[PDB]
């Protein structure tokens, strides 16, 4: 549950931050869902982080 | 396997307290960072 | 490396694009390089767009421009 | 060869490993004092270097306009790559059910935490305006500005921070049963209640072990993708750039293989003295050293394969820039790094193939030191040589390191060893449980023959 | 064993039907048959190369899963010499056998004389630059050398395992196989990477990827592991697979399949991000070809069906412990591997998704049917789960 929540939170964070709140042309990269590369690593890291905290705290 | 605390009067109250704490914190943070200006 | 392009005037009169048509024949085997991009960019079709052209034939390497930039941009 | 020498008892494992910490302060061995004094002196060098870096700026290093990334990034990559081997031992071997991780998981994971601590300073130290490090992290501000999230340094911030937190929580979860043994054997009321709060009343029992084992497997499962992703991201920053040496598709896996290879050499270099100085010969056998050497050889061959792929790419393409990259690596002003790289990580690993060389303890120590130097040279070749010469010949310059970046490097070594010495003084080097459980598993195997 | 014979018969039927439709396609167009054959050979080669790699890796690292599938891996590896004979038609295409058999132009661009010769009508310089390395004689010699290395390693290891049954298995033979496996793994990785570069990366000489070949090894590993799971369901009852097996080997193979699926996705994403983020004209065309004329839909299908659906399904302790559920996922993964390789090889020739010919589907089914028939013929030569083995104790836990 928390891993999926973290992955979704990371993806939504990147989307809202860089494609909705402040739209900033950087290097001509797309401002749409076609910018899905360069968005994966933050999603993965957030999912792993929240999953690990959930595992440890839930065990305790 | 049941949780260690299963069958306790205090379980619902503690869960409630944690949720209320969380909501209060969230609203206050939201206000300071979004609406206080 | 293709940093500076030099061509004769008589050939230039017959074809202005001869210098650009050449080089690409040595490098890719074709007159025009078919560069392909995975990144969209921005249209810029109806807005002011700022660009600079520097003429190699005109430049004498005086270095006046370098001093002018230092005074203007601190 | 066996991974556990016979004649061990659950009480003996508790007493032997338990005795190292909990010894009275005035009874600390003199070797510990000497090592700690050396580490503290190097830490003072670190403090002086950081202070002068903050006062004067990043201009005290050897970095210049073409080479904007100098030995700071090289040392950052080196330190972060040291911590892959311990994470491997702690997590992947747990998933693989390998039985030689029991005696070396605690020390290796401590090395990972301390190496990540050392390597986390470089992103802030090299920053040029170091006090503005928080800008990379998403944070509520009145400006409304955000990190780009498409650069690879934004990914680095999430990878290193996640890696440090997950490693710390996993290490603490492993220590909770060990803390319970220490509080029981502390023998002092004040020493007790310090281990006891950390133990959190562990009271090891069924229905606590069942959840503990499942959580450890899940954490080990999450960590294995995490460590590969961390090193792959520390490789993506070079790969994302259009610099000719930097943009190589094989960079992510090759970097992961390089990190395990460098880390295993460091673990062999430090584990062998700890095994000889204390009576840990029974817990860490020659078979442990032999298997670790084989893993180091296996990852070293992948690094050599990465070199072969890079050379084949240079010869395959018709680009002038790849050819000049190869020429500058081989016959350039910095060819010494490439030649030392070819000697250290290809020629030195070849003796490891023979069983006799792996068995010999002196041979392992010499090869491990050569591998550690060679990996530093590999990072130097990848970064500095590629940055020195580029597309425009007019923008070509040489990188010459100063004394201050070297001072930072020795200072980071001192900080690392200080943290290791405090760890071995206060906490147990070998997991007390999972070693008596290993004895239980070995006795059961003997019964079923 | 009767189930094994049924599998062999089904593989033979798939082979004859596939070759027969491929022959009909050849009659209408020889060029279409040859392009389809190259894709079919590349997808078929994965099961034997994967079987050899796993067999050597399991000898290096002893495991309950390794003892359970050791005989099956040996049988799949043993088919490698026949696979070398199957390469001969591809060699004819890039040699002077062109201008005959109906081929208008040589199968490979480097083979064509005008492209690699100065003063040639096309004379592409980049292809001409690699002419000594990319020449018909050199390519054939390297592929033949790789076949000799693969055949020697596979046959020698199988012979030592058969000898293990007769005698001296306590430390002898097992140590010898482990030593041959350790030197072999390094030789196998180098040979497979170069074989992948010559057979597939050389189709477009303008583009090169360093990670390529490592990605093929991950693709081969997933295909072989999925194939092993399908076979295990068929041989679940075989007497030696009744008193000597437990849920633990099946669970370990399921974990390995999950790890290989994530590893393949990581290698594919890693290549994509490096090429996409570094927008250099030299590496951009390969992605442009695979995202145009409907190829984007195949890429999206691989992202969703090939990666997300298996990752979520195999995220549970059940569905890896249960053989039937592991088999259904394993059949789906094999179909996805066929789609993934079609996306990797077909865009070089088809240029459009709707242009795919029946021969493109026919060549993989026919060649893999031959592979399955040979595998089932070989596996019945010797008993499964060699009883005489110092690792037989891992099966008894
Ligand atoms: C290109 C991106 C790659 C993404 C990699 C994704 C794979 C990594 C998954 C982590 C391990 C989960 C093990 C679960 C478990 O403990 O399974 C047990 C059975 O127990 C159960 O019944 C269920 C347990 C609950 C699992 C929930 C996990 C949370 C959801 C994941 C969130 C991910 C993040 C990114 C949002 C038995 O199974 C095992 O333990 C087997 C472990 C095998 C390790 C796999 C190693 C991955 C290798 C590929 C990694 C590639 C790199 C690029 C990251
Ligand atoms: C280092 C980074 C990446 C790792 C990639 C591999 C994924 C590892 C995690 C999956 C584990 C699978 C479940 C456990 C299992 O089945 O293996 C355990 C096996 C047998 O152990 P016994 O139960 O019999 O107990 C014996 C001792 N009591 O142990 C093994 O022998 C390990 C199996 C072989 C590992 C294969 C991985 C090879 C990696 C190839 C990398 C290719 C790179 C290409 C660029
Ligand atoms: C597509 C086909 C597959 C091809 C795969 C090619 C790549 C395979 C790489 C495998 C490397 C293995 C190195 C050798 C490790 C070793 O020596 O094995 C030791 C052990 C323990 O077994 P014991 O007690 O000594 O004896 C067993 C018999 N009784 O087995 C292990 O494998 C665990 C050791 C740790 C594994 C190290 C390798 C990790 C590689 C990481 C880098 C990957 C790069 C991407
Ligand atoms: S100012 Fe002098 S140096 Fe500058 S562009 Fe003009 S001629 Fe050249």
């Amino acid at each position: 549950l928390f891993g999926l929540i973290g992955a979704a939170s990371g993806f939504i964070l990147q989307y809202i931050g860089n494609l909705v709140d402040y739209p900033l042309n950087v290097g001509g990269r797309p401002l749409d869902i076609t910018n899905w590369p360069a968005m994966i690593p933050i999603t993965f890291e957030s999912g792993i982080l929240l999953a690990s905290f959930a595992a440890a705290i839930g065990m305790i | 396997m049941q949780p260690e605390w299963s069958g306790d009067p205090e379980v619902k109250p503690v869960f409630l307290a944690v949720t209320l704490t969380g909501m209060v914190a969230f609203l206050l943070m939201v206000w300071l960072f979004a609406f206080y200006w | 490396r293709d940093i500076y392009r030099v061509g004769e005037f008589k050939k230039f009169k017959e074809d202005p694009k001869y210098i650009a048509k050449e080089v690409y024949q040595e490098e890719y085997g074709r007159e025009t390089p078919n560069y392909q991009s995975l990144q969209p960019g921005d249209d810029y079709t109806g807005r002011n767009a700022w660009g600079m052209t520097i003429n190699l034939n005109a430049c004498i390497g005086c270095n006046a421009c370098v001093v002018a930039c230092q005074a203007e941009n601190n | 060869e066996a991974y556990l020498l016979p004649g061990e008892t659950y009480t003996s494992i508790s007493a032997k490993i338990g005795d190292v910490p909990l010894t009275p302060p005035l009874k600390t061995p003199k070797g510990w004092l000497a090592g700690f004094s050396v580490a503290f002196f190097m830490l003072m060098i670190f403090f002086v270097s950081v202070t002068w870096l903050f006062i004067r700026g990043v201009g005290i290093w050897g970095i210049n306009i073409p080479v904007g990334w100098g030995m700071d990034i090289i040392n950052f990559v080196w330190w972060i790559g040291i911590g892959h081997a311990g994470t491997l031992i702690s997590a992947i071997l747990l998933l693989l059910n390998q039985g030689w991780r029991n005696s070396i998981n605690r020390f290796a994971e401590a090395m990972t935490l301390f190496a990540v601590a050392c390597a986390g300073l470089y992103p802030i130290l090299h920053l040029g305006r170091p006090w503005l490090f928080y800008w990379l992290i998403p944070y509520p501000n009145t400006h409304g500005m955000w990190p780009q999230f498409r650069s690879a340094l934004a990914w680095d911030v999430f990878a290193i921070s996640t890696y440090a937190t997950v490693s710390l929580v996993f290490w603490l979860v492993g220590l909770i049963p060990d803390f319970a043994t220490l509080r029981d054997r502390a023998k002092n009321i004040w020493v007790k209640r310090l281990y006891g709060i950390a133990a959190l009343g562990w009271r090891g029992s069924a229905r606590h072990w069942h959840r503990y084992e499942m959580a450890s497997i899940l954490l080990a499962g999450l960590s294995t993708p995490l460590v590969v992703s961390v090193h792959s991201i520390i490789s993506l920053d070079f790969a994302i750039s259009q610099v000719p040496g930097w943009q190589v598709t094989v960079f992510p896996p090759y970097f992961v293989a390089g990190a395990v290879f460098a880390g295993f050499a460091m673990v062999l270099l430090l584990m062998i003295p700890v095994r000889t100085f204390y009576g840990f010969e029974n817990y860490i056998t020659l078979h442990h050293l032999d298997v670790m050497a084989k893993v180091m050889l296996t990852t070293g061959m992948i690094v050599v394969y990465g070199y072969f792929m890079e050379v084949f790419a240079s010869l395959y393409s018709g680009n002038e820039f790849e050819e000049y990259l190869l020429y500058n690596r081989l016959f350039g002003p910095s060819s010494w790094a490439y030649w030392g790289l070819l000697f250290c990580n290809a020629v030195a690993i070849q003796p490891l193939w023979f069983k006799k060389v792996r068995q010999n303890i002196p041979a392992l120590l010499i090869i491990s030191l050569i591998v550690s130097v060679g990996m530093w040279l590999e990072r130097y070749v990848i970064i500095v040589i590629s940055l020195e010469r580029d597309f425009l010949p007019s923008s070509w310059d040489i990188y010459i390191p100063t004394i201050w970046d070297w001072s930072l490097y020795i200072g980071t070594f001192g900080l690392f060893f200080t943290l290791l010495f405090l760890f071995i003084r206060v906490l147990p080097m070998i997991n007390i449980f999972e070693m008596r459980l290993f004895l239980y598993q070995e006795t059961e195997k003997a019964k079923q023959r | 064993i009767p189930q094994l014979g049924q599998v062999q018969m089904l593989g033979l039927a798939a082979a004859v039907i596939g070759i027969g439709v491929l022959a009909a396609g050849y009659f209408l167009s020889p060029t279409s048959f040859f392009e389809s054959y190259i894709y079919g050979y590349y997808v078929a080669m994965t099961i034997p190369l994967g079987c050899l790699g796993f067999l050597m890796v399991q000898h290096l690292t002893g495991g309950a899963w390794g003892v359970t599938v050791r005989r099956m891996l040996e049988a799949g590896a043993a088919t490698l010499p026949i696979m070398g004979l199957l390469f001969i038609p591809i060699a004819l295409g890039y040699f002077d056998t062109y201008k005959a058999l109906g081929l208008e132009h040589p199968l490979y661009e480097w083979a064509n004389p005008e492209v690699v010769t100065p003063g040639g009508a096309e004379f592409d310089p980049i292809i001409a630059h690699k002419v000594p390395w990319l020449s018909p004689l050199w390519v054939t010699a390297r592929i033949a050398i790789f076949f000799i290395i693969w055949s020697a390693l596979a046959l020698t290891l199988r012979a030592w395992s058969r000898q293990q049954d007769a005698g001296g298995d306590a430390k002898k033979l097992a140590t010898r196989m482990r030593r041959l496996s350790g030197i072999g793994v390094a030789l196998f990785v180098i040979t497979v990477t170069f074989f992948s570069f010559d057979v597939a990366m050389s189709l477009d000489p303008h583009w090169f990827s360093t990670i390529y070949g490592a990605h093929y090894m991950a693709n081969a590993g997933l295909m072989t592991l999925a194939f092993l799971a399908l076979m295990m369901s068929r041989v679940r009852d075989a007497a030696l697979f009744r008193e000597y097996v437990s849920v633990k080997p099946i669970h370990d193979i399921g974990k390995l399949i999950f790890a290989f699926t994530v590893l393949w996705t990581y290698m594919s994403y890693g290549q994509l991000v490096i090429i996409w983020s570094g927008d250099v004209a030299e590496f951009t065309p390969w992605y442009v070809h695979r995202t145009q004329h409907g190829w984007v839909f195949v890429a999206l299908a691989l992202m969703l069906f090939a990666f997300a659906l298996p990752f979520f399904v195999l995220l549970f302790r059940g569905t890896k412990r249960n053989l039937n559920t592991l088999a259904t996922i394993a059949g789906w993964i094999v179909v996805m591997r066929f789609v993934d390789m079609a996306w990797i090889i077909l865009p070089e020739f088809r240029e459009h998704l709707w242009d795919i010919a029946i021969t493109d589907v026919a060549a993989p089914i026919g060649l893999i049917g031959l592979v399955i028939a040979l595998f089932a013929a070989n596996v019945q030569q010797a008993p499964l789960l060699p009883l005489r083995d110092p690792n037989m104790e891992q099966l008894q836990n």
